[PDB]
Parts: C-alpha cells; sequence; structure tokens
C-alpha cells in the first residue's frame, strides 16, 4: 500500500485545512484502519483521527475532535481530513497513515505535507550583501556572505557563482521573526588573496514570490 | 500526553539501552504498543508492533515488552546511527483514541566536543542607507548542539530586538545556529562597539563589530 | 499497527 498526501502550504487563521490522501494497492473498503497524524516543527508526533474501512467508524483525538472531520471516498480510493478555524498552532507536517486491522506488522505511511498557518502575505526578501572587514582580511581566509531578510513563506535557495563555487559555503536555517517573516544568511569563507581577483556573487532564489536576485559582494 | 517517557536517553557505543513508556491499563494495559524510530519531520519507521514482535526488515538488536501498565523498547549494541528519536504508540480503550508517547531522543556518547566558530557581520551600506542595520551572528561546527548567545553594546547586556535560531545539525555531525539583532541605522551608530558572546560547554566565544 | 487498538 502506498499513500500520498495532498494539501496547501500556506493558509491564514481562521480558514479551514482540507487535506486528502490517495491510496494505491489496497482497497480503502478494506480491512483497514486509515490515520491521520501531525507533527510541530520540533515537537512529537499527534495523532488526530482515524476511519476504518470496512465499518465506517471513526474515532478522534479528544484534544481535537471537535474541530476535525475524517472521511473515506471508496471511488476514489481515498481518505480525507477537514480541520477547522485553524491557528498558528496548527503549524504542523501532516501525514496520513494506514495499518491492516489484523496483520499490524505493516505500517503504510505517506511522506507528509508541510501546512503553515500565518497571517502574513507572501513577499521576497531584500538581499544585502555581508563583507568582511580588513582585519579579516589580514588573516589567510576571510568570510563573505549574503543576508537574505524579511521573506514570506519558506523556502529560499542559496548558491554563489551560479553554483561553481561549493567549498566552503555555509547556508543558515531561517529565524522567524515577531512579524512573521523569515531572514537566512549564507556565507562562504574564500583566501584572502583572492579577493582582488574573484568576483563573489550570490544567488538567492524565492520561488513563492517568483523573486531571484544575484547579488555582487564587493570590498 | 496520557503516556510518559523520557526526553533523552544516552549510552556509549556498544551499550544496551532501554527507553520506557508509562501509561494506565486501558492503554499500554490491555493494547497493541508499537515503537517507532524517527528522523523529525519525515516519516517513522516501525520497530515494534504488538508489544514484543519485530517486523521484517527490522535489525534484531532492537525488541520489545511490556508488563502491567509500562512497555520498553531495549536496543542492544548500540551504534551511532542509532540517534534518532524514539515513541511509543498505543490505542487508549477509555479515551477510544490512539496515543504517541511525547518522544524519546537517543544521544550516543563519546563524541569530541568541538567549539563554536563564530562569525559576526555589521550591518551593510546598502541596508543602512534603508535606515535599517542588522548584526548577523553564525555560529557553526559545534559540538555537542547546544549554545547560549548574548549581545552586548558597550559592555552592557542588549535585550530587545534579538532572534535567535534553534541549533540545528550539519552535514559534518556538527552543529550551526544563527543570531540576528535587528536595530535601525540611529541605534547602530550610537555605539562604540557591538558584541556577539556565544557560551559552549562552559566556556565563551564573544565576537565584537564597530560602527 | 499504527492506530490499531485491540480493545474497544
Amino acid at each position: 500500500v502506498q499513500l500520498q498526501e495532498s494539501g496547501p502550504a500556506v493558509m491564514k487563521p481562521s480558514e479551514t485545512l482540507s487535506l486528502t490522501c490517495a491510496v494505491s494497492g489496497g482497497s480503502i473498503s478494506g480491512d483497514y484502519g486509515w490515520s491521520w497524524i501531525r507533527q510541530a516543527p520540533g515537537k512529537g508526533l499527534e495523532w488526530i483521527a482515524i476511519i476504518f474501512g470496512s465499518s465506517g467508524s471513526t474515532y478522534y483525538s479528544p484534544s481535537l475532535k471537535s474541530r476535525v472531520t475524517i472521511s473515506k471516498d471508496t471511488s476514489k480510493n481515498q481518505f480525507s481530513l477537514k480541520l477547522n478555524s485553524v491557528t498558528a498552532a496548527d503549524t504542523a507536517v501532516y501525514f496520513c497513515a494506514g495499518s491492516p486491522v489484523r496483520q499490524r506488522e505493516q505500517d503504510y505511511w505517506g511522506q507528509g505535507v508541510l501546512v503553515t498557518v500565518s497571517s502574513a502575505s507572501t513577499k521576497g526578501p531584500s538581499v544585502f550583501p555581508l563583507a568582511p572587514s580588513s582585519r579579516s582580511t589580514s588573516e589567510s581566509t576571510a568570510a563573505l556572505g549574503c543576508l537574505v531578510k524579511d521573506y514570506f513563506p519558506e523556502p529560499v535557495t542559496v548558491s554563489w557563482n551560479s553554483g561553481s563555487l561549493t567549498s566552503g559555503v555555509h547556508t543558515f536555517p531561517a529565524v522567524l521573526q515577531s512579524s512573521g517573516l523569515y531572514s537566512l544568511s549564507s556565507v562562504v569563507t574564500v583566501p584572502s588573496s583572492s579577493l582582488g581577483t574573484q568576483t563573489y556573487v550570490c544567488n538567492v532564489n524565492h520561488k513563492p514570490s517568483n523573486t531571484k536576485v544575484d547579488k555582487r559582494v564587493e570590498i | 500526553s496520557v503516556l510518559t517517557q523520557p526526553p533523552s536517553v544516552s549510552a556509549a557505543p556498544g551499550q544496551k539501552v532501554t527507553i520506557s513508556c508509562s501509561g494506565s491499563s486501558s492503554n499500554i494495559g490491555i493494547n497493541y504498543v508499537a515503537w517507532y524510530q524517527q528522523v523529525p519531520g519525515t516519516a517513522p519507521k516501525l520497530l515494534i508492533y504488538d508489544s514484543n514482535k519485530r517486523p521484517s526488515g527490522v535489525s534484531d538488536r532492537f525488541s520489545g515488552s511490556k508488563s502491567g501498565i509500562s512497555a520498553s523498547l531495549a536496543i542492544t549494541g548500540l551504534q551511532t546511527g542509532d540517534e534518532a528519536d524514539y515513541y511509543c504508540g498505543v490505542w487508549d480503550t477509555s479515551l477510544t483514541a490512539y496515543i504517541f508517547g511525547a518522544g524519546t531522543r537517543l544521544t550516543v556518547l563519546g563524541q569530541p566536543k568541538a567549539a563554536p566558530s563564530v562569525t559576526l557581520f555589521p550591518p551593510s551600506s546598502e541596508e543602512l542607507q534603508a535606515n535599517k542595520a542588522t548584526l548577523v551572528c553564525l555560529i557553526s561546527d559545534f559540538y555537542p548542539g547546544a549554545v547560549e548567545v548574548a549581545w552586548k553594546a558597550d559592555g552592557s547586556a542588549v535585550n530587545a530586538g534579538v532572534e535567535t535560531t534553534k541549533p540545528s545539525k550539519q552535514s559534518n555531525n556538527k552543529y550551526a545556529a544563527s543570531s540576528y539583532l535587528s536595530l535601525t541605522s540611529d541605534q547602530w551608530k550610537s555605539h562604540k562597539s557591538y558584541s556577539c558572546q556565544v557560551t559552549h560547554e562552559g566556556s565563551t566565544v564573544e565576537k565584537t563589530v564597530a560602527p | 499497527a499504527v492506530g490499531i487498538g485491540a480493545v474497544f
């Protein structure tokens, strides 16, 4: 049995989250239990609900029951979840899972879909060069960078010199600020002699905003 | 969670580790206990089902059992590749719900300590021309993965405008974090020196930048 | 295994 989730990457608070799981290689109305599970970033697994294929019986997390619907569709061989009145507390990776009722050595999981709940609107980042100081320039190597400030939503990718520069590159995970917007930095350490002879450009791509900036790092 | 498991467990390579899950007669007492291994945010892997059965393909270093209202996962011959989060899962008849434990993070001891490398960047001229100023403190290659970051302006504690990430693990098994001090043009110019102070394993590397 | 109990 294989499972594939689908759902929105980004949602606004108070909306209704709706998820579907396409099931293949077994019958949705066979002797299975079909579950939804979620994991908020950096937190534990949290089971949400189950629907049994044979009976149609459903059961729910006590703390989520008042806001969740779980359903199945035999013609579509799928099952689904609705969670209403979302808040940021519902930001999580949502997994569909399943198990035979009797052959419990089998365990099926989708790969999960990240759902981010935020009031923020899509915004491309401003890119600022992080130039080394000349005290760092007196060392043998120097750190050169680019700040990717105030974007939403994730993700952003950074490369250097169109991917031709890979050694000594470190791109850091983003911070989330009280404003709802992310920032991150990418640094590259290079020989300090190279600083007059080599051009350094960081290529920042934010596909949610259709924004792609190639920032030259001078001095 | 009505199931309690320790938040963390640690042992040396080769040792036997036990992870326990404590519940009630309504869940662990009468229902099937399962144990899952997970890297965070990705699908967990079933290690044990029906409280004491191992699925095909799982190493026989993993075993499980339960007794009364408690259940245990045992890992013999601990390897560094066993570092992961471990969850018990069980049905609760009285809640009519499936419950995961809060998770146990397994650390394999003995890995060599590594001090953080720290890089502090002042605001760019382009950001200052927008009347904003962001100091960027980048912290990498430290182990174990816990750090404390403090900002100082002319020797005094800055506690407005700082945002710091949690540590995250690099490709070389060490850790990385970053901290951001967001100011305006005027504040950045208001001070002699700014300092990023990174405390690790009891000791501190700080960094300074000046307008 | 996931989701499946013995006693309802």
